[PDB]
């Protein structure tokens, strides 16, 4: 019973492996389960709720150990649905990927501290919470963006740096004398980051009428100029989105696609790396020494197609429609 | 072996016509007509961009002998191939019915016979249910 | 007069039914009048405010049921205007959706109350605040865009919660011993929580230098990171108003519909169900057993009319003028 | 009933024409060519994609049968209709100038004559004053 | 001299009236001008420095008068720039738009209360605060941009307010007992206020485990809704202003509007406004009673002409495109 | 050896001067030690950190002056890339552009302070942090973009400091008798400033219902108004960030380019500049006094072509596609 | 003036051909033609739009008598002429120069002859500078 | 100097071939012919654009030598230049390649021989060594 086997590794390796639609469901009670434990474990360093919080988390960490540990058991056998971790070594390989190896030391940490422990209980929380992204998906695209914008946010940085150094000096000029928050320059700039960034302890505030006049003038450049960065992000990300759906919508790539996997098997059947394949050599003979002509120009008809492919392996929204009308406009 | 590399040069001989050590764009677009199908000058500057890498206008033996011994395992295409399966692949779960690669595979690009379609089925389904699984496929021969 | 009945019936159930224009006006003042309702609810829980606030409250929530009573009569009669809720059958079906059984459930449970209470009738204001939506269209919109930004929301999430544990463990590594304020990991999470989102009570904050130079470095990642998403969320409203906008100036679609609609009385002249149906038959025998194949091409003509329609029922800006160049160019 | 049942029959008999058990495009192109408009290919395509479901490259009797079966409570087009008008109804109230639909309905689509259009309005406009409503039109027959 | 006389009024209503470029520049003074005199009223408030304020603010607004009074007279004179307002009738209808009479009022009210009175004083320093707009092009814009994007403003407002309500409830049941905090439900509303605005004043917060626990749950869902409508009004802001921009690169009205002028210029001339207009009449009849079918073809003209440059005054970015394309596509 | 002198010069210059990619990176480094000195000035403020904080920046600082030193003169050396800047009279010419005049006086600065002084020293840091521009693009960008956003910057600032001046005065009236906080109107603008702006900081808040509810309905629009100038400056750099990498993948001006050289090499040679150059001549000669008249034409082929090239020399997004398609609708 | 209507009735009546009582496509195209200028049946059409506003296909006699009542302080086009010379005025401060409309005017549109735009320069350009402000010229006489 | 005025004055009047004084667009066009390119008349129209100022239709005598008195020092082309070459610079690191600007320059626009374009090399590239620098060919002749 080897097709059940197969379409069950499939569903497996999909679910814990990329997920597009509803096995994020699984994922998000898993980072439930891991949540609550963090959550438990905060619980468990106030001296009050030390008693019931313990003792439920350490029944919920020896659940969160053998949910993990046979997630990554199961991992571990459906990498067999890809060929290439197939049998005992291609499973060992797929063992030996950077995550998964992170995966299983922390399995390991969790069992011999469940077996002053609480510094690494609460180590292997943060570390299995960012074993989340298992890709680094989330820190591509934030790289991504921030470099995209990377001029933009270099002003605002550049702007906003100066509207606090600035504000913080004058506002320490007016409030020196009298007002014990601004006893040093380090008051007067912990005030500034505090005030512009928006957080407003109230730690320190100006109190005289020139600190007071002055933080007003300030505060409205400096708070939009630290808002700024975010803004600038959030707008980025918007935008790559809706480029994104433009994209995902004109992948208009079918037919290069069926060519290269036309000439992919007409390579395939050409070299002689299985002897059974002759009836595509009957084919090309009544399409018409020269079964090597027929397989070097079959390979290299296969290197067109896989050029061919690729370069129109990136389609954009507008490029596209100006070079397609450039072409029509040549041809008129 | 000797015997690959005498094949070769024998290959490489036939392809030369006018025996100037090289093949040349005539005699590419004289074997494709040979072979059947009629080629396009833009056409076999495709054939001199794959094979010459030199920028010498024309094809020479050892990059032909290199080609061919690179194989399937030093093409690096395995990215290639799940990209134009997913294309494919409309659902994106992993199966391509039989059927529709049996239409469009002799509809399409160069368009084969209905027994090549069904071999290309045979290949890439290994349990022959009719359902075609791209990663098995991409990775089962190229990989 | 059965005329001027059709028009105040049309009109009725369109202000109560879903509005386009000034119809909103209505549904304002009702929302102001249940609104005040709940402000004076909240002046009647202060023991100073409570005789006046809870005089006044008596009379507008005999208002307000008496408003909402009468509104919910009328939607009752006006859903005569589509011919589904027609007749008693159809009012009682109308009635049994359940918004509409919601509706006259707070209408009961208002009464009832009016005939300890003030718990059940700040339920009810909420209730009936939730009964503003009657649609899920807020909810609807809400969910299409956080999907569609799904994953750049994940990133922020991510990224933001990362930057908030990491400023907690080490502010309270920094402020543990010098500070009653972080006297508990739970203490340490939670001005990191009240820092990052930007609230800054002050209840707690970081007086060591350790403590304000970790602050310092982290809370200018994580306030943005936190902003991140109100920004994400807000950029993708804004490029799906300009995308909505954009479509609706592209509904051309009028000659699919206008064939849809002639195809459409042509099935129903063909067909039996009504006997004086005649003179299309005689259009189409001065124009060309028979009946039953003039009945079955002219089914069929819909059906075909009904999909080229649908197809064309989804205009959108760039693929539109990428297929119609498409269609041109391969024309020529 | 069996005599509608046997109607049906005679009409798929009518349509048939080489007496293969089945409508093939050839004669759904005859059968339009004598209702007096001339097909398309194309036209003809997209008969056999409503009727056909199977794919098989014509049209039988079971299903023939079944299309006529379901009628216009079974189209769940009512949205379809309700749009259609929209789309028409400029202004959006939901009121339809009876002028207005006589002057493109005869110059749009499958055009008909004028009384075929004072029959629209007379159908859909049951109250006759000249303004027709798009819901009670999409309700009252389809629904 | 009326050359010069005409150049300088020119520039005169220019500046004054709408301003394009560095006109600004003046008004920006003159803003300054009136901010100093209520900054100075500020400082008049105070005891303290009710004394040098008050001084300096006397002369500050006299030369406030002076300055207002001259700028008046000087609009006044300046409005015959336009033909409209050209003598004393059309002087005086300039002086009868509602702005200016606000204007002259504030003027008089201003000599009077300078001839207990400073808070007459702050009522017309905000009032010629608001005279700042004089066309509502402030209110007009953020009108139009609030209606674009109503439907995502009203998602936002109606999520958030749930968000406040269901926090503050939750809140308050958490720190009703043990918190003098939420000693009433009206404090847990403010509480919520205070919170989800990121506002933060730390006059009230929770300081229970249940209490700290929701807030935590709901802030990040409510702070991120209260911050939604910002983006969004922001991000529709940014967009219009690009969209604006792309419309205004593509004008493309030269050619409707010359012939709407040529066409405007034949029916003066055709006309019997004035009798030595007869040049235009011999062209006429060159280039072929006959007088008043020339008159009646010419202003037919110059309505098509009319109309046509109307119809294309709308010139959009995909629409025009769209449009031009499938003209082409017809044509071919 | 020169080759490989022009070869680190270049380098040299591209790291110094504008840098692309990991150039960057050393210039990063420089901010960094620049940075580090600023923190540890800071800690010298502080009484109690004073001693090792100076230790440490006595170091810190003559490294910065070492390197800052040598930057300079490596960039006076490397100015000898640009033909311009060649020779001493170039390189001087180089040494006097304001911003390398800055430099030299930064670092003069420095080494005399070096050799109550802390006050220049914090000087001297904030002048070199703003010398990390060195070319105005913060400023540029910063200004283009607000520019191009002007009236909807002018329409929230405008909308908000009503908000902000209406609910002051309200909450004063409000607050005035039975609140300290509010003692003047100079103070519930201060409440106003800190509120609207959400920094909040605690030290004034409404306390009486009056208060509370006035604030309660002016914040909610304050602080939207007052996030939006930040929210709109974010979306227009992002989308500045957008038309720029649209712009930048439509350069699409490699063909003027060429044909500019081109007719730039034939003024070249055609000109009496240099005696050598006869080949061109003879080409000149072979594809047919003559020799005026052909050095004419060909300086008349230069200016043609590079006023086509620069003609060309703004490739936009719509525009062009929109006026290609004009271009070929009227040929067909 | 009783006067002007019957110039009027005369005017109606050299434009009636056919004695119906109307003005119609036909009788505009000859008017036309008459005039030198040669119609096309979209001007027609445009024509019909512009004067007709009951919808029958024709020119009456009263519409013709009206719109000709129609003097230019009926018009409400000063805001037309405004954004037509802003179109024109390139630099928009509220100059535009004499040769540029000369040779402009006569090379766009319904193009006129040089004395045609001398006297375009003398009616709008008052003071006879050369520099033509477009609010002088809109306001002047539509206003 | 005289010498070089009257070399000017020389070639105005081979320019010059009615004797009007200017050299007129049928001129331009006819030395073109002679100088073995056939001109067009969009051609000519940007030879007037170039060479008039004024705006009378033709070239005048002084501003011809004013232009020709014009040396590259007054061009302010330098940016232009160094735009051009950014254009041809793909990598932009600022090193541009001799064997592409040989094939392309003699491809593109108004191309020359082979050895023009080894010129090119050789005024461009200083020290020889096949790397074109954009900045040192923009400052060493231009500026
Ligand atoms: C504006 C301002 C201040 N700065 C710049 C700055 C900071 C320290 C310096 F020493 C010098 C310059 C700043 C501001 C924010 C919000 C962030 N966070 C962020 O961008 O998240 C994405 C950062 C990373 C820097
Ligand atoms: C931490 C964090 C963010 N979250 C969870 C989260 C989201 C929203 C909340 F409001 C609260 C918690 C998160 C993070 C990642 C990387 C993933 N991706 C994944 O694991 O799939 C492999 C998912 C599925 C969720
Ligand atoms: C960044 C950051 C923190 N997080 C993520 C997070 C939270 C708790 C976890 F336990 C884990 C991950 C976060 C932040 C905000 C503003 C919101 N609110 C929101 O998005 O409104 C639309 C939410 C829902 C989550
Ligand atoms: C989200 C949230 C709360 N609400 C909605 C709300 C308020 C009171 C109710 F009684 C009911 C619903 C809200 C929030 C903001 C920021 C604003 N200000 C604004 O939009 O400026 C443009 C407004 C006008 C309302
Ligand atoms: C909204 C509001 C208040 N105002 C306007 C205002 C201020 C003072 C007046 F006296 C009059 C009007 C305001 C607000 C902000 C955030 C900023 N900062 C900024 O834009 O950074 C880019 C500025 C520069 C002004």
């Amino acid at each position: 019973r080897n097709a059940f086997y197969r379409k069950l590794q499939n569903f497996l390796y999909n679910v814990l492996e990329r997920p597009r639609g509803w096995a994020f469901i699984y994922h998000a009670y898993v980072f439930l389960l891991v949540f609550s434990c963090l959550v438990l474990s905060v619980f468990s360093t106030i001296k009050e709720y030390e008693k019931s919080s313990e003792g439920a988390l350490y029944i919920l960490e020896i659940v969160t150990i053998v949910v993990f540990g046979v997630e990554y058991f199961v991992r571990i056998w459906a990498a067999g649905c890809c060929c290439r971790y197939r049998g005992w070594r291609g499973r060992l390989k797929f063992a030996r990927k950077p995550f998964c190896v992170i995966d299983i030391m922390v399995l390991i940490a969790s069992i011999a501290v469940l077996a002053s422990a609480l510094r690494s209980l609460r180590f292997l929380q943060i570390l299995r919470m960012i074993r989340m992204d298992r890709r680094g998906g989330t820190w591509k695209l934030l790289g991504s963006v921030v470099y995209a914008h990377s001029k933009e946010l270099v002003t605002a940085w550049y702007i906003g740096f100066l509207c606090l150094i600035l504000a913080s000096f004058l506002v320490y000029l007016a409030e020196k004398g009298e007002n014990d928050h601004f006893d040093t320059y380090a008051d007067a700039l912990w005030w500034g980051l505090i005030t512009l960034t928006t957080i407003g302890y109230g730690d320190k505030y100006p109190q005289t009428w020139n600190g007071r006049l002055l933080a007003a003038t300030f505060t409205l450049i400096g708070v939009s100029f630290f808002a700024l960065p975010a803004g600038i992000l959030g707008s980025g990300f918007a935008l790559k989105v809706q480029e994104q759906h433009r994209q995902k919508h004109f992948e208009k790539r079918r037919n290069p696609a069926a060519g290269l996997i036309q000439s992919a098997w007409r390579f395939y059947a050409t070299n002689l790396s299985r002897t059974d394949l002759h009836s595509t050599w009957q084919y090309y003979e009544r399409t018409v020494g020269l079964k090597v002509s027929i397989r070097a120009v079959c390979v290299m008809r296969f290197l067109v197609s896989k050029r061919k492919f690729k370069e129109s392996l990136r389609p954009y929204d507008v490029m596209d429609v100006i070079e397609q009308y450039s072409a029509g406009h040549l041809d008129m | 072996t000797e015997e690959q590399i005498a094949e070769f040069k024998e290959a490489f001989s036939l392809f030369d016509k006018d025996g100037d050590g090289t093949i040349t764009t005539k005699e590419l677009g004289t074997v494709m007509r040979s072979l059947g199908q009629n080629p396009t000058e833009a056409e076999l500057q495709d054939m001199i961009n794959e094979v010459d890498a030199d920028g010498n206008g024309t094809i020479d033996f050892p990059e032909f002998l290199t080609m061919m011994a690179r194989k399937m395992k030093d093409t690096d295409s395995e990215e290639e191939i799940r990209e134009a399966f997913r294309v494919f692949d409309k659902d994106g779960n992993g199966y391509i019915s039989a059927a529709e690669l049996r239409h469009v595979m002799t509809n399409l690009g160069e368009k084969l016979t209905d027994e090549e379609v069904d071999e290309m089925i045979r290949e890439a389904d290994i349990d022959g249910d009719g359902q075609v699984n791209y990663e098995e496929f991409v990775q089962m021969m190229t990989a």
